[PDB]
């Protein structure tokens, strides 16, 4: 397997579409 | 622009829960200005940039995060943004002296493998560790799962910490373990280097 990061966006919730 | 505290994670047998203090305007505007006037609680901050969003983990009177989240930036404060007290880029590990009002975990002593994972949506889950800066998630769980948990604490029975979570070991989008910075990390940096 390998290594993924796992930053997500802005904010407390952060928005995805 | 700075790091914005935009809520936290406070821990309690180990469980936590969440509570959001921050909008994205506000998180936006506190960016800017490095100035955070709020009162700060738990052991565990969410925290955001302009541009992406993760967690810093306070121990022994330090916040603790993930240099690829956090960069070289400055925490916003009371009393203006403050500066990284430890920045260790080849660790991957920075640190800022902790807000005030933050309750930091003391570093593991007992050298237990049973630790817990607290996730940014504040679960807690079973991993065994393997090594300095590995261990197995116990029940695997989809990568998306962990997505803005980078920073997190690991636990041990005691509620003690003995890492914070850096990236998952994923097979096909399955996170079948996670690699995290070793508290012993923090000690090297404070001492040190
Ligand atoms: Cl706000
Ligand atoms: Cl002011
Ligand atoms: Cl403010
Ligand atoms: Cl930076
Ligand atoms: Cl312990
Ligand atoms: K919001
Ligand atoms: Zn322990």
């Amino acid at each position: 397997g390998r290594l993924v990061y796992l930053l997500d966006g802005p904010g407390y919730d952060p928005i995805h579409c | 622009g700075s790091v914005v505290i935009v809520g936290r994670i406070i821990l309690s047998p180990i469980t936590a829960y969440s509570q959001q203090t921050r909008g994205l305007l506000g998180c936006i505007i506190t960016s800017l200005t490095g100035r955070d006037r709020n009162q700060v609680e738990g052991e565990v901050q969410v925290v955001s940039t302009a541009t992406q969003s993760f967690l810093a983990t306070c121990v022994n009177g330090v916040c603790w995060t993930v240099y690829h989240g956090a960069g070289s930036k400055t925490l916003a404060g009371p009393k203006g943004p403050i500066t990284q007290m430890y920045t260790n880029v080849d660790q991957d590990l920075v640190g800022w002296q902790a807000p005030p009002g933050a309750r930091s975990l003391t570093p593991c002593t007992c050298g237990s493998s049973d630790l817990y994972l607290v996730t940014r949506h504040a679960d807690v889950i079973p991993v065994r560790r393997r090594g300095d800066s590995r261990g197995s998630l116990l029940s695997p769980r989809p990568v998306s799962y962990l997505k803005g948990s980078s920073g997190g604490p690991l636990l041990c029975p005691s509620g003690h910490a003995v890492g914070i979570f850096r990236a998952a070991v994923c097979t096909r989008g399955v996170a079948k373990a996670v690699d995290f910075v070793p508290v012993e990390s923090m000690e090297t940096t404070m001492r040190g280097s």
